[PDB]
């Protein structure tokens, strides 16, 4: 129903995501970043 | 003392057993069945198949 | 397994040695198996085996819904709580 | 994206569905998706 008729915006994030080895060194390991793509109210992309 | 008994005649393994502390190993169980489905797409199903 | 795929509520598997029982949990970053207690490095690591339960609600196979059971190769009271052992 | 409804809302949960990506113009990346990435 939002897709259909809920008048305003919606957000898609696409969420990459990669683990390295530990024992290479790094003392970070869950490294990501999200990336948001706005849809307007009953818009094109909406309507597929 | 099961640890000492279990793994009588390797010597490696007595001195692996004698290392640790008592509390320094524990037992997980673990339940026999799923404690869900194996939800998979039919397609990946059929692949696998 | 092709016999366990085939929608069947019989059959079993064989595990060739795949699950170990002891395994070292360290300080650091990577869990290791136990190579004293354990010391062949692909037999005194036990066998496993599975069995895929379908229970009807592939069309067939969608209208059955299924999952897995978990045992030993030869299960002696692990077909209802499997062990696993680890040190640290 | 493609939306993939298997027959097994009560017709739509009769079908049970799932989802398969591909580019906005694929020419091989509709069975193996690529992505390219440095460290």
């Amino acid at each position: 129903q939002e897709l259909y008729n809920g008048t305003a915006d919606i957000t898609l994030r696409f969420t990459w995501n990669f683990q390295r080895d530990l024992a290479k060194g790094g003392t970070v390991e869950y490294t990501n970043e999200k990336h948001t793509l706005e849809l307007a109210p009953n818009s094109t992309a909406r309507r597929q | 003392e099961e640890l000492s008994q279990q793994f009588d005649p390797y010597p490696l393994a007595m001195q692996f057993i004698s290392q640790y502390s008592p509390e320094d190993i524990v037992t997980a169980q673990i339940e026999g069945s799923s404690g869900a489905l194996w939800r998979i797409s039919p397609p990946s199903r059929a692949q696998m198949k | 397994l092709a016999q366990l795929l085939e929608g069947r509520p019989d059959q079993s598997v064989v595990i060739p040695h795949l699950f170990p029982k002891y395994i070292r949990a360290p300080n650091g970053p990577e869990a290791n198996p136990v190579k004293q207690l354990q010391p062949d490095e692909e037999e005194d690591y036990l066998g496993v085996r599975i069995q895929l339960r379908r229970e009807q609600v592939g069309t067939k196979a969608s209208d059955f819904l299924e999952w897995w059971v978990i045992e030993l190769q030869d299960c002696k009271a692990d077909c209802n709580l499997l062990p696993m052992v680890i040190f640290s």
